[PDB]
RNA sequence: GCUGAAAGCAUCUAAGCACGAAACUUGCCCCGAGAUGAGUUCUCCCUGACCCUUUAAGGGUCCUGAAGGAACGUUGAAGAC
RNA sequence: GAUGUCGGCUCAUCACAUCCUGGGGCUGAAGUAGGUCCCAAGGGUAUGGCUGUUCGCCAUUUAAAGUGGUACGCGAGCUGG
RNA sequence: GUGAAGAGGGAAACAACCCAGACCGCCAGCUAAGGUCCCAAAGUCAUGGUUAAGUGGGAAACGAUGUGGGAAGGCCCAGAC
RNA sequence: CCCGGCGAGGGGAGUGAAAAAGAACCUGAAACCGUGUACGUACAAGCAGUGGGAGCACGCUUAGGCGUGUGACUGCGUACC
């Protein structure tokens, strides 16, 4: 079904009773709200509008102001989307906890990586570095061949920008819900940096 | 004096609807670029498009002989090493069958700014249904 | 001349 | 392979029909409306006075200047610029 | 009135006459394990000793350690035995 | 014989092949090779046949109840195959 | 006389037939670099032209529909020695 957006605040470490110690990247997943609700005879698919956390008064723009103020909820931090599975529905103004993901067991998170900048062909690609002497010239790092004998074939690996872009992790186990503090215990490393936004939607590969 | 030639600022152009559903996919696209091009009006000009809007309906019912059906492929590239990918023309129908008119109108005619905008008086449907009558369309039985 | 260019 | 004639029988085939692999099309992930065929939904803002003129998708003046954007600044787990 | 040559390093890429994995037919296929032929190029496809070597032999592995084209791929990318 | 020293039209493009020998000019017409659905000027032209493989539009020995046509022959209301 | 750093370099005045002669000086070409105006130009592929040719601008024109410049689109077209 759909998933819902939260920040992402950490990670720690979990201990069980048997002496266990399960990594968790704690999110704190605000109680969302539902901006808009589109069907088939306007847009042309089943999906909802949602939106979360706060914005300044007087730093919000009009337009989104009407949008937001038209299903009378509060504004947000950015709007997102999530198609339904044939069988979901929803209304505006309806808010959505983090107890939704109580009988799931599996999520897979999605975010935005860091931003490494301007990389390497080592850094990036896991190039094999060459020679650090016995003969290098100024090619200790470099990548070497890029072709043949008249044109550099697309999508040849080379040194570019690595990091701030989608990503998505899959097939998480879920620890602990605690919904007096809309948390969520996933298991494991998620995308993006402590206070950036990612998606949480269940899993599809089980 | 100098032998006529259309302007087409001020030359006409006319719209027409079809259905191909039965037709031959060669026979019955060689019959549109003739149209579009403008050969069958007598103010016929190459550097200008003296042709004529047209609506072609049932797009998914073309015909063909042979097997072609299912011989019949549809290569294409991407620009990349790998790149070509095939297609039948029952994989093109059942997908997107208005391609297989846009794409035999494609051959059939000049390759240039010309060509292009013939193109685009050139308008498919998979089904019967259409948005267009505000255009007060005619009927042509080609 | 000593080789390849120019040793 | 079933059925089954051509060819009284037989036959997986010609018409019809059912199985069939990490290939191909899908489904998983990312880019993605410069898709010039340039898409779709919601919301927000502007409701002046005239002149002249090849009298038109015309030009110019006075008043008006929103929504929003940019610039600037403090900065970033963003970044060569 | 100049197209710089083996091998190594690096980065690869396509073909299929398939090394492995996958799907099958006959088998002098009991089984296990093989042989032969067909379909299949999705991905994957050793490290070291001697030698400048490719190759090759040897040791030990691996499900397998494929055959070839790309100026016997690649020196305005390195090396220079 | 052409090219070299020869343009032009055709063969998709292609000095040597096919047609044909450019004194200059015209928005005149008839022809050659080669062609006449579209890109692309001209027959979706007429008659009677063949092919089902896109053969046409790359190829041998050799194999094959493919298929049309042609002349016989053997055995057939003593019942044949 | 004025700007300017009691500058360089300029602007007026003035001399002179000439200051469009400022001594970086008769005449003052081209390559090359610029300002202004008209037209074209951000879905369009290749010796950048040629033939045809829309539209725009200006000058004619006793509106004569011509000429000048621009050249969307279109056929052919791979520099010279
Ligand atoms: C004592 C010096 C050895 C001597 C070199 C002579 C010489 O004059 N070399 C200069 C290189 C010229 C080049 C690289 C010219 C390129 O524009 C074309 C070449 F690539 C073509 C090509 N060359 C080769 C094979 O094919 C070729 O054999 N050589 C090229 C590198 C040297 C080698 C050669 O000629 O060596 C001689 C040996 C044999 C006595």
């Amino acid at each position: 079904m759909i998933g819902l957006v939260g920040k992402k605040v950490g990670m720690t470490r979990i201990f069980t009773e048997d002496g266990v110690s399960i990594p968790v990247t704690v999110i704190e997943v605000e109680a969302n709200r539902v901006t808009q609700v589109k069907d088939l005879a306007n847009d042309g698919y089943r999906a909802i509008q949602v939106t979360t956390g706060a914005k300044k008064a007087n730093r919000v723009t009009k337009p989104e102001a009407g949008h937001f103020a038209k299903a009378g909820v509060e504004a947000g931090r950015g709007l997102w989307e999530f198609r339904l599975a044939e069988g979901e529905e929803f209304t505006v103004g309806q808010s959505i906890s983090v107890e939704l993901f109580a009988d799931v067991k599996k999520v897979d998170v999605t975010g935005t990586s860091k931003g490494k900048g301007f990389a390497g062909t080592v850094k990036r690609w896991n190039f094999r570095t060459q020679d650090a002497t016995h003969g290098n010239s100024l090619s200790h790092r470099v990548p070497g061949s890029i072709g043949q004998n008249g044109k550099v074939f697309k999508g040849k690996k080379m040194a570019g920008q690595m990091g701030n872009e989608r990503v998505t992790v899959q097939s998480l186990d879920v620890v602990r819900v605690d919904a007096e503090r809309n948390l969520l215990l996933v298991k494991g490393a998620v995308p993006g940096a402590t206070g950036s936004d990612l998606i949480v939607k269940p899993a599809v590969k089980a | 004096m100098k032998t006529f030639t259309a302007k087409p600022e001020t030359v006409k152009r006319d719209w027409y609807v079809v259905d191909a559903t039965g037709k031959t996919l060669g026979r019955l696209a060689t019959e549109l670029a003739r149209r579009l091009r403008g050969k069958h009006k007598a103010e016929y000009t190459p550097h200008v498009d003296t042709g004529d809007y047209i609506i072609v309906l049932n797009a998914d019912k073309v015909a063909v002989t042979g097997n072609k059906r299912t011989d019949k492929v549809y290569y294409h590239h991407t620009g990349h090493i790998g790149g070509i990918k095939q297609a039948t023309f029952e994989e093109m129908i059942a997908r997107r069958p208005e391609r297989v008119i846009e794409i035999a109108v494609k051959g059939m005619l000049p390759k240039g700014p010309l060509g292009r905008a013939m193109f685009r008086k050139l308008k498919v449907y998979a089904g019967n249904e259409h948005n267009h009558a505000a255009q007060q369309p005619q009927v042509l039985d080609i | 001349x000593t080789x390849p260019f120019x040793x």
